[PDB]
This record gives C-alpha cells, structure tokens and sequence, in this order.
C-alpha cells in the first residue's frame, strides 16, 4: 500500500526558511530514485530536483544552489530546506519515486501549499469539448523529436495527486482500464480514450524524460458541450 | 468520551509493546504517518499521549497534518509536528442502540 | 425583518469577470454559515460553495479552483468572483445562511441572472394533477439510505425566492402552518399537504444534507386538472 506525506500548509514570512518532509510506506528511499515537481497552478508542471540512490542530487535549471534537499535514512524521510524565498514561488510541491524507464512517477505524495509575502514540448488540441459515447484524440508535440520511448502521460485530478497513465507510449500502468490507447512516433504522439466514462473528466499532461531537465506540457482539459 | 470533550491519557515509564499492533488483523484503517512503520521498538521518545474520541463514518479521513472541515475546524486539530499517528476502529452492536 | 439583497444583473463578455454581492440585515456574517446554490432553470437545484465561521470554503465537485469567494466583515458582504467562464453557466445564484442541522436554508437571497457569450436522490410522484379539497402524497427516495434526519424540503415560487417547509422531516419551520406533514424513514420520505389552498401550488423539492455535497431533487410541480 503506497502512502506518502506532504505537510507544509503554513504561511512563510518574507526571507524565511521552510522545512519539508516526504515519508515512506515500506520501501527504502536510498535504493530508489526520488523526484520533486512544482505544479505551478495556472500553467503546466515543472521539475525541481532528483535524489539518486546514494545521495547525488540533480537540480533544475531555474533554481541553482539555494535549494537544499536531504535524505534521512534513520527516519526514512526526504526533507527539503528552502532558504529565503522570493516572489512567484507559490505552487504545489509534489514528491514521488522515479522509475522513468519502467513507469514514470507511478505514485505521488498528497500535495501542499507554500505561500509568499503578502526541450520545447507542447500539446496541440486544447479543450475539445465532447460528449460520452465516442472517442477523442490528444496530440503532444516535441521540438527535439525524441526517438522512441521517453514520453509519459499523466492524469491530474482536482485537489488530488496525478496518476500515471502510460509510460514510454508502449505499456500502460497497472490498474489502468483497457479504454486508453496510445500511438505516434518521431515528434508527435497521440492518446485516445474509448467509451468515455463520467469518472474521466480530468486534465491530461505529457512529460518528456530521459533527456535535459524534465518538461511537461501546458495542460489539456476536458469539457462537456 | 465524545469528540466535543476528547479525553487523553499519558503513558508513563514502561516498555512499549508495539509488536501486537501490526500483527492484529482488527486494524483496517492504519493510514497514518510519522516514524517508519517498522522501527517502533527502536524509538523511545520521552513522553507519549493517547487521545480518544468516537467520531463517526467518513469524517475520520479529515484527520490529517493540516485540514479543515466540520470536524477539523472547531474540534481536534492536527499540527505540523504530530509525530505519531492515528488508529481507527470499526463500529458494531457494542456501541449501538436500536432506539 | 431579515433581508438578503443581490445585484448582479449584468451581461458578461466572453471570458469576462463579474462580482456578485450578498449583504446582511441584522446578523453578522462572521458567526454563521453561508452557502450558494445554483437554480439551473429547467432542472433541479444544485450547490456551489459553503463557508463556515472562520472562512474555510468548500466548493462543489463539478466546479473546482476557478471560483473565488470572500467575506468582508467591514462592509458586511459575501463577495463572489466569477472569472473567465465557459458555456452552460446561465442560471440563478441564490445565497443563503446554512444551519442544516437546525433549519435548512431558512432565509434566501433575492436572485439574479448571469448570461453566457452569445448522492442519488429522486422525487417519485411527478405532476400529480389534482383539485383542492383533499390531500396528496409526495415521495422522495434516496439511494444511500440516510439514517434519521438529514433531508429537508423546499418550496419554490415563480419569480420569488425559495422557501423552507420542513427541516429534518420531523418538525416544520417557523411560520409554516399545520396543513403540511412529513413522515417516512429508511429510504423514502413522504410529505402530505392537507386542505389545499390557493397559495400552495408551487414546485416542491427535497434536498439532502449532513453528508457529501448537497443534492436537490429533480423537481415536482403542482398542477390543476
């Protein structure tokens, strides 16, 4: 039973220090890849940092040096210490495990909110209002034209954590119904939903991995005419 | 005791018996956080409190490190330093009345 | 003589912004619950938001994030901001104090209308055309089989604000006369109107509370053969 913690729902004074914590539910944190993403409400998601087994850390290009993420094996935790923070850093700070080759961010944390003082990848279709009873197509394009299997699809949920849909556009994740299909190659990839269910109205994202710092799509929503 | 008057009990100096906690199948809502769910015999924090109440149904899930609602606004509240966690039970005719 | 006034009768450009207003006439908004309900003409009523004392706000399942509700105690107002809006949003936006346990929506607002660019609870009987001089039975069924006292009844009026009939299906509200009765338990709740009067022909709704987001019935109309 996967289970993760993200409890940082507290206002921070200007130029303050904040301490996070992501726990574990049976699996060791030093034997698997840890990762953090910034949800960036009002836009697509972004990558923050990756904690390797061992403890070698990789940071995003936007933030250098100021972020300091540490792993505690005694308490089985994934702490992150933010130093003095600046404007436009208010977003959600999801944490997860990483198995990019076989399942990209299969599980996630629970979400948190931090306040403030006082590869070119896009998604083509858009809202594409539709009704249940037919199929729909979602197209994700890249400017680098990754060869085969470095794209992943995620389903954001209102107020909840994202869920992995397909990894590498070749094999779906476990627990995914047989009504999701994917195809495409070269620079553009297509996802198709069949027999649309009321419990499917959610935002879809495509993230590129196995390359330069991870980038998500802008975000595609679903609406009923 | 009820939720409005929640009772607490502090455990004094004794050897903690947490082995029967995980081997008991009566626990089905041990969705809780804090320390690792395996090294309970390797931690002996200075003081421990057990607080009890009889909140009903799905209202239990609102107990989390930071949450609001009809239960977690004007009643038991969870801070961000809630080391330890929550165990839930199941209701039956033991706590029930036909009338 | 409590009064709840609203003033939002203005057309909206595509993706426009609007600010509703709900006031108070004697009772402070800082110590009582407030809620918003969508009339949805041509269909049963729904729910939008609930605010408790304090000011934590819970939104409906259909709408998430985009709504922005706020309270101003200095001017004693219940402001609600509509951001860029999509299709299928033309309805009335009633606001009312919520005391679901002891009196469900005793007083309502006055109503408004915002245009656009360019739980399983059902009411069984239906129209049931009759004539004055006898009684009638209205049946409301719920799939979750709520235990004792978490359903209430509302009465509409053409052009006026909705009224409360009975709260908890056990005792009627103040000013409600003795010609209305309610009974039933388990799955179905029955309401009876005896000695039909000219000022009784109105749409009757049954609403559920004390649970997941509130739901109203589809709508039962009274008609004369």
């Amino acid at each position: 039973e996967v289970q993760l913690l993200q409890s940082a729902g507290g206002l921070v004074q200007p130029g303050g220090s904040l301490r996070l914590s992501c726990a574990a539910s049976g699996f060791t944190v030093s034997a698997n890849y840890m990762s953090w993403v910034r949800q960036a409400p009002g836009k697509g998601l972004e990558w923050v940092s990756v904690i390797y087994p061992g403890g070698s850390t990789f940071y995003a290009d936007s933030v250098k040096g100021r972020f300091t993420i540490s792993r505690d094996n005694s308490k089985n935790t994934l702490y992150l210490q933010m130093n003095s923070l600046r404007v436009e850093d208010t977003a959600v700070y999801y944490c997860a495990r990483d198995l990019s080759v076989a399942g990209a961010f299969d599980i996630w944390g629970q979400g948190t909110l931090v306040t403030v003082s006082s590869i070119v990848l896009t998604q083509s279709p858009g809202t594409l209002s539709l009704s249940p009873g037919e199929r729909a197509t979602l197209s994700c394009r890249a400017s680098q034209s990754v060869s085969s299997s470095y794209l992943a699809w995620y389903q954001q949920k209102p107020g909840q954590a994202p869920r992995l849909l397909i990894y590498g556009a070749s094999s779906r994740a476990t627990g995914i119904p047989d009504r999701f299909s994917g195809s495409g190659s070269g620079t553009d990839f297509t996802l198709t939903i069949s027999r649309l269910e009321p419990e499917d109205f959610a935002v879809y994202y495509c993230q590129q991995y196995g390359s330069s710092p991870y980038t998500f799509g802008q975000g595609t929503k679903l609406e009923i005419k | 005791a009820s939720v409005y008057a929640w009772n607490r009990k502090r455990i004094s100096n004794c050897v903690a018996d947490y082995s029967v906690l995980y081997n008991s199948a009566s626990f089905s809502t041990f969705k809780c956080y804090g320390v690792s769910p395996t090294k309970l015999n390797d931690l002996c924090f200075t003081n421990v409190y057990a607080d009890s109440f009889v909140i009903r149904g799905d209202e239990v899930r609102q107990i989390a490190p930071g949450q609001t609602g009809k239960i977690a606004d004007y009643n038991y509240k969870l801070p961000d330093d809630f080391t330890g966690c929550v165990i839930a039970w199941n209701s039956n005719n033991l706590d029930s009345k036909v009338g």
